[PDB]
């Protein structure tokens, strides 16, 4: 198939909740090396972010019950095995999408826009990497998500305005990683009062093809700073 | 904690 | 490894929501030759009913948009198809030969009336017709097992007087037909609620529910 | 239009 078939079976995929088979097709489009539309660019990242999502969500189902099983050995080892197979997928997945982004998708991008997208889903797969590092290795990690996202941060703070959703989405994401990972509450909270004022301080910037997500992320900051005081 | 993933 | 870790894997694989991790599972299980306890039976019916459902799901909105279409639906469909020849292999070769009680025989019979179900939702040639008959043949020495040998308020029992009555109007084309076992199934279990046990009634009662929704729907 | 499937 080209560019064309590809792009409508990943719609398809997409419909029939076949995430895998979604994401194959959008890795291969992005592996033609040409700079993804915008249409390109959120069904590539809603691919990966539903396969990624997968393992996530297994992972800590199944690592809780690793936890929850101290003093019944047998239990607790068919759950640490369990645990490692589903962190060796998740791994292999987040290895995946940031080797994308390092070949194609960060070089390629020419427009600001473009480069805080792609730079915050850097972050964004490091930190899942995080999320599950031990070691003698979460370090090394933690700071590629962190400087992945700082870099981001200061283009969005330059170049988008605050209402614009990929910049409070890049601020939500940030400050999440903050909070869960740097076990920082006040910076994460700091970070997402910020953004939250900010737009709240703008509203009128909004459009009508990104009000919604706007005001829909704004919620979602809100949130976390109520559940995080 | 609510992540860009929880948009709809 | 052994049965029983093959089944506590297939309950990790279920709290995890990874389904092809619980089928296998539970298939492997089922290929030892010995029969399922009910446990095991459940989790078996439970792994693969979310791994087939899963390609029903998505082969509904393929072929409802159909192209590239076309060419992917037939994609899942053979999946979908490859899935229910495995279940009701292992249906052929283990569980229902090996079924010593009346209510696993009822169980698997179901089972396999379910599966060829299943199968003819997405047969279009003049192979559905052999499938169709496939299914109905499965459904009813199943329900001739259960009249004979359970009471009218026992799960397996309505669940398949459940099931069977979708086949005829889903497949069949046989409203009335449909209409009159889901009635019967429900009026012969509320003829004799005394009959239901401690750990049954909650599904007993749950699944009457069902067959009345069916019979007001159909009715309409 | 339900099956057991529901539970």
């Amino acid at each position: 198939m080209d560019k064309n078939e590809l792009v409508q079976k990943a719609k398809l995929a997409e419909q029939a909740e076949r995430y895998d088979d979604m994401a194959a097709c959008m890795k291969s489009v992005t592996e033609q090396g040409a700079e993804l539309s915008n249409e390109e660019r959120n069904l590539l990242s809603v691919a990966y972010k539903n396969v990624v999502g997968a393992r996530r969500s297994s992972w800590r189902v199944v690592s809780s019950i690793e936890q929850k099983t101290e003093g019944a050995e047998k239990k607790q080892q068919m759950a640490r095995e369990y645990r490692e197979k589903i962190e060796t997928e998740l791994r292999d997945i987040c290895n995946d999408v940031l080797s994308l982004l390092e070949k194609f998708l960060i070089p390629n991008a020419s427009q600001a826009e473009s480069k805080v997208f792609y730079l915050k889903m850097k972050g964004d797969y490091y930190r899942y990497l995080a999320e599950v590092a031990a070691g003698d290795d979460k370090k090394g990690i933690v700071d590629q998500s962190q400087q992945a996202y700082q870099e981001a941060f200061e283009i969005s703070k330059k170049e988008m305005q605050p209402t614009h959703p990929i910049r409070l989405g890049l601020a939500l994401n940030f400050s999440v990683f903050y909070y869960e990972i740097l076990n920082s509450p006040e910076k994460a909270c700091s970070l997402a009062k910020t953004a939250f004022d900010e737009a709240i301080a703008e509203l009128d910037t909004l459009s009508e093809e990104s009000y919604k997500d706007s005001t829909l992320i704004m919620q979602l900051l809100r949130d976390n700073l109520t559940l995080w005081t | 904690s609510a992540s860009l993933s929880n948009l709809h």
